[PDB]
């Protein structure tokens, strides 16, 4: 049990520290950003195809 | 208005018996039900009752052309369900005939299926009469049906004729795999028993990847390996829990492969350096057994997942059409028969044979890595072998 | 690994055993030999496919004779009233469970009604014949697969009358007692003899330092199994230094006996190892002698306290002697 | 593997929401699945950690042997040794063998089984969507975003 | 000639018999003992019997009231609703498998077919019985499952402790234990006596040399089971020249004991020749220690080693000590 | 010829002794009077198979 | 119950009619006769003799 632990925490925390404070939520955003407008093109294009 | 087997034409007028009772369509469909009832009242019980391993582990002649048989006999079983349900569409009576003795041949295939599984693993070949006296059972009538069909002319235009003939070939088919089990095992009405025995690999208990050794359904589906995931949850896996791999995996087995596929390289090329032609022919020779069956589960997986693309072209063609009529047109002896044309154009019938082919392309192309990477694995121990 | 469990349930390993054919009777001992819910089970399902697979047939032949037909009183059918699967159902019913209403009942000059009527009534009577059998072997049977037969989690080797004795402590939680109780003591070892014999799991019987030398004891309360470590004793030899649980040296009590009530003949086996015996330990005292009756204290049942002993070798405790 | 795990994870819950936009149905179909498909990619995380950390150990004697070998030939050879050490080899190649063949199970039997509960998402979608369109009349291009 | 096959089937010959009861009592004991097919077809002939036979005699008591004859008439018949024979044997399987369907009827018009209805419902009943007491007994056989035990096609003499002894092999092949087993050794030979009496087939006891010297055993594991061939035996007269076919020698082993599971005691009985006796030979161990539980190789219960014993006698043997 | 609960006792005494006069019978169109014959039958039966094992 | 007691109706284990003292090997011996007439064998037979005299 203690050796199949995936420590979330530490290891995003030693990330998300290293990384700051703007370039971190900066990737978050981003990512969701670009996604949301992938859905958005299909959805789109069903909408234009109809 | 209550649920009829023939239906309730001209006030229930399709239960007469005059001018011979198996010229009665609706007679000879219920004559292919009683092979499946049969079946599922004569093994129930005794599946109930039965409920190291290698001792029931021996795998009956005929392991593979049984459970193929099988699935392709339970596919063609889906389509007479999907059929049978298209034909009753314009009539208002229920017509129960045209899928509910298909529909239950489906499930009394599964029991089958499942019964000859416990026989499989359990040696208990002494059982393994009731589906012999079921596939000829079930075989009987349903050529009864067939030459029926061919009486009244229905001719291979409609589906249902294509379907029965078919169907009648996998009962059949599969007919020979029974008493082929008779002839190899001679357990019935027999002198000498041939004896069977687990193969050696297994008998030690050194071995868990039993891969080899597993029905060809878990071995499509790696179903072995929950015991072993189960147990990683609880026990850390260490070296004893993944006892040695079997014979045919060894790596001085693969290592034998590989020195006799050199010999026989080496012998007419008198001319072999040992240079990467020679070497390279040698790799072929040794594996080519086992990378041709991942090219040809590759390449049918390759072709089997392009129905997908097909299926959506077909249900959403089907579906922009908003009138919405459908109909066989056509009834040739009270009973309406559509055709193959209008079976593959229906909407719910292309998407459950997307969702069938979607489970055959998946399980294929995972076979396929299987059996490649196995092969990569197994050249690997044997180049090492060989290069120390 | 151990070749008996702690609680006597024996597991070893016969890997590699010819294969013995096997019977359809297996199968039906299996049927009568099964647990209460899943008989339930077997039987309800044994009767409704018989009564199921039998309506069908009756529903052919009706089918066939142009009974199911719309009506028409000029013929007689195979069956009388019946018109649909429903009444060929309970047409069904009727015959097998000998029920009879009348409504539908058969007619002459139909064959095949009279031949599977005769099926029918033979397959019935058949299919309650095995049903009566199965219940009447059960409630005489499983009655006897309860084993309330405690022996004590570890055993000591103490210091009574001068001499060395192995004992343990086996209680009967039944009012009724084993009849005829035999106890049989095994040292299991892999003792290679000097001659050049090996055997891995030599078993020697020990004797029970009985009050006549015999076998048979009386449980009514739980009793000390003290044996006498002697000469002929293969614990002779028996030292703490030798205690420890990766030492083959392994003890095996068997009490056998019939009890009274039910007549089947019981057993209850039990292991003990090395590290399971406690050298130089007594067992506590139980039965208090109150006004009326004798009280049991069950709790302290296999507790085991210390007292100062000898903790020398039994085969060293010769030289005391001398 | 941070921006992969990102975008397969997106992509996934991309496809989920626009199959329940798609058919609100499935949203009541996604609660067994997502329910199973949590046990299956709990227990092969399990099963996969072990036997990735497995393999890796198994990889460190062998090639460590090979050096060894070939550092040592004249000794090796001069003790008459030379099948003891062969025999070590195929003792080692068969470990690290065996432990990659079963990460490789366990990666197909996930495989199998996410393939598995997708194409039971395609079928509940497909049947849904048919439903919908030919009596609440669902936009077609709809239609083909859910099974796309 | 042979005392006992070497399965247990104990070839002997009986003649000359004063003559056996051969009761009625016996023959109910054959229906018993039958078998699966046989007892079906024993039951199924008896129970359509019976229909068959009342058939026809329901079918004689219509005929004698005159109420099969065509023409509708005020005499009330016997039993209602009968008009041909096979109507007669629906009614009588009616009433005898307590069906009553109840469209052919008793009446109040005869009183022999009241007699007769009495007489049927009877035989039925007791049929019946039979039938139930026959699947009792029958049920207990296949619960039985007797001879599942195992011997080595052949003996050895070999030299444990250093001393000589015979010793054999038994094996339990049954999942389930054997309580209170036992262990009876026996030399069946032909002596004479010092007084001229000739006994043909002599038996004599051999005790097993157990540790408590008593013949209780226990089989979880194929085990060695020897006789310590000292001067308390009558095999201390023996030599190597009693090893031919025709020697006059033999030895029993019987495995007494109750199963654990059926509750009831089965016996196992073996024989071993002189040709079957193999001297100088030993038992190779078989039980293999493995990580999981105690491996049993079944393959090797009857094969031996080869071991130098001392080619003599033992009253020499033991005398030279 | 269900009138009274007189009648519907009298029916349950013929199904589960299994008599079965005949006056009171199970019709059709009526699937759970179906269903309960079963049941009740299948609990008669185990029934008497526990009074003969018991008398046993 | 009556099938079970059918099987134990009869018993059928011969004694001879008359005993003999006849020495064997130098020792006197008294001796009976036994046997049995169904080819069923009787498994753990068991043999106890007695004296019965005043005393
Ligand atoms: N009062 C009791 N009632 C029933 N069984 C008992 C009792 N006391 C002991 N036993 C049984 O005796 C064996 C061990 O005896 P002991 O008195 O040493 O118990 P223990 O140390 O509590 O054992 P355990 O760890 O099995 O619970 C076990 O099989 C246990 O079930
Ligand atoms: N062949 C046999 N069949 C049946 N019983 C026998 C047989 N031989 C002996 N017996 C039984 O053993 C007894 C003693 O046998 P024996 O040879 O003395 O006969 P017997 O003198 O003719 O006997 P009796 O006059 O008592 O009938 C007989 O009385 C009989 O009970
Ligand atoms: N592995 C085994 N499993 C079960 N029974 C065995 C086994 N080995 C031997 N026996 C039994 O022991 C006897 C013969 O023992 P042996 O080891 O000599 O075998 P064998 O030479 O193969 O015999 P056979 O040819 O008679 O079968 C037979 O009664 C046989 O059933």
């Amino acid at each position: 049990l203690h050796q199949r632990a995936k420590i979330p925490w530490r290891a995003c925390t030693k990330y998300l520290s290293s990384a700051g404070i703007l370039l971190l939520s900066l990737l978050v955003f981003s990512q969701l950003l670009k996604h949301m407008v992938l859905v958005a093109i299909d959805y789109w294009l069903a909408k234009w195809t109809d | 208005m209550p649920l009829a087997f023939c239906g309730t034409e001209n006030h229930s007028a399709a239960y007469r018996v005059d001018q011979g009772v198996l010229n009665n369509g609706c007679f000879v469909d219920a004559l292919n039900v009683v092979p499946h009832v049969f079946l599922l009242f004569i093994t129930f019980p005794i599946l109930f009752i039965g409920w190291i391993h290698h001792s029931t582990w021996l795998h009956f002649p005929g392991h593979n052309l049984r459970w193929i048989l099988t699935f392709i006999l339970l596919f063609v079983l889906v389509c007479e369900i999907a059929e049978g349900i298209l034909s009753d569409g314009v009539t208002e009576s229920r017509h129960l005939h045209l899928y509910m003795p298909a529909g239950m041949a489906f499930m009394a295939a599964i029991t089958s299926v499942v019964y000859y599984h416990n026989i499989e693993t359990s040696n208990f070949p002494k059982l393994l009469i009731a589906l012999l006296i079921y596939w000829t059972l079930a075989f009987i009538t349903k050529t009864i049906k067939f030459v029926k069909f061919y009486d009244h002319a229905i001719g291979f235009s409609q589906l249902r004729f294509c379907l029965t003939g078919l169907l009648v070939i996998l009962y059949g088919m599969l007919l020979l795999v029974e008493v082929n089990v008779i002839r190899v095992r001679r357990y019935i009405f027999f002198k000498t028993p041939r004896e069977v025995k687990p193969p050696e690999d297994l008998q030690d208990l050194g071995v868990r990847f039993l891969q080899p050794f597993v029905n060809l359904l878990s071995k499509g589906t790696y179903w072995w390996m929950n015991a072993f995931i189960k147990t990683a949850h609880k026990k850390p896996i260490d070296l004893r829990a993944i006892a040695k791999l079997p014979i045919a995996m060894r790596a001085l087995t693969n290592y034998q492969r590989l020195c006799v596929a050199f010999d026989a390289q080496a012998r007419k090329d008198t001319q072999s350096p040992q240079g990467a032609r020679a070497i390279w022919r040698a790799l072929c020779h040794a594996f080519g057994r086992r990378l041709i069956l991942s090219s040809t589960f590759r390449i049918l997986a390759d072709l089997l997942g392009f129905a997908g693309p097909l299926c959506i072209f077909g249900i959403v063609d089907h579906l922009g059409k908003e009138n919405h009529v459908f109909q066989p047109k056509t009834q040739f002896l009270g009973v309406y028969f559509v055709s193959s044309q209008e079976f593959l154009g229906n909407a719910y019938v292309l998407a459950v044979l997307l969702f069938l082919a979607l489970l055959l392309q998946r399980t294929f192309l995972q076979a396929s890595y299987y059996v490649a990477i196995e092969t990569g694995i197994n050249l690997r121990g044997a180049i090492q072998t060989k290069i120390y | 690994a151990r070749f008996v469990s702690k609680k006597g349930n024996c597991n070893v390993a016969h890997k590699n055993i010819r294969e013995q054919g096997r019977f359809l009777q297996d199968v039906f001992t299996t049927l009568v030999d099964l647990k209460w819910p899943h008989t339930l089970l077997i039987f309800t399902m044994s009767f409704l496919c018989s009564w199921l697979l039998f309506a069908m047939v009756w529903w052919l032949i009706a089918f066939a004779h142009g009974d199911l037909a719309p009506g028409e009183g000029t013929n007689v059918p195979c069956v009388t009233s019946i018109h649909s699967f429903s009444s060929a159902f309970l047409f069904s019913i009727e015959v097998q469970v000998t029920i009879g209403f009348g409504g539908r009942m058969v007619t002459e000059e139909c064959p095949l009604a009279i031949l599977i009527l005769i099926v029918q009534n033979i397959v019935g009577l058949m299919i309650n014949a095995i049903m009566l059998g199965c219940i009447f072997m059960k409630t005489a049977q499983a009655h006897r697969r309860a084993e309330t037969l405690i022996f004590s989690k570890h055993a000591v080797i103490t210091l009574r009358h001068g001499r060395l004795c192995f004992m343990l402590r086996v209680g009967d939680l039944r009012k009724s007692m084993i009849i005829s109780a035999t106890i049989h003591m095994q040292v299991v070892r892999k003792t290679t003899s000097p001659e050049g014999e090996v055997v891995p799991l030599h078993q020697v019987d020990i004797p029970m330092e009985n009050g006549v030398g015999g076998n048979s004891i009386f449980l009514v309360a739980p009793l000390i199994i003290y044996h006498v470590i002697d000469s002929n004793s293969p614990l002779y030899d028996l030292a703490p230094s030798d205690l420890h649980h990766h030492q083959d040296l392994e003890i095996i009590v068997i009490l056998e006996g019939v009890v009274e009530t039910t007549g089947i003949t019981t057993q209850a086996r039990t292991s003990y190892l090395a590290d399971e015996i406690l050298w130089g330990q007594r067992f506590v005292p139980i039965v208090a002698e109150e006004d009326g009756r004798y009280s049991v204290d069950y709790s302290k049942f296999g507790n085991t306290v210390k007292v100062p002993t000898p903790l020398c070798t039994a085969r060293q405790l010769d030289e005391d002697r001398s | 593997t941070l921006e992969c795990l990102s975008r397969s994870t997106l992509l996934c819950v991309s496809a989920l929401t626009v199959i329940s936009y798609v058919t609100p149905v499935f949203l009541v179909a996604l609660l067994p699945l997502a329910v199973v498909c949590y046990f299956i990619q709990k227990y092969f995380r399990v099963a996969s950690r072990d036997l990735q950390q497995l393999d890796d150990t198994t990889q460190l004697p062998l090639v460590s042997h090979f050096a060894e070998t070939v550092e040592g030939l004249t000794t090796i050879r001069a003790f008459r040794y030379e099948a003891r050490f062969q025999q070590k080899l195929l003792e080692y190649t068969d470990s690290n063998n065996i432990a990659s063949l079963f990460l490789t199970a366990a990666n197909r039997w996930l495989e199998v089984c996410m393939e598995y509960i997708g194409a039971c998402v395609v079928l509940i979608a497909a049947a849904t969507s048919i439903s919908n369109s030919l009596h609440r009349e669902l936009s077609a291009g709809l239609v083909g975003l859910g099974l796309t």
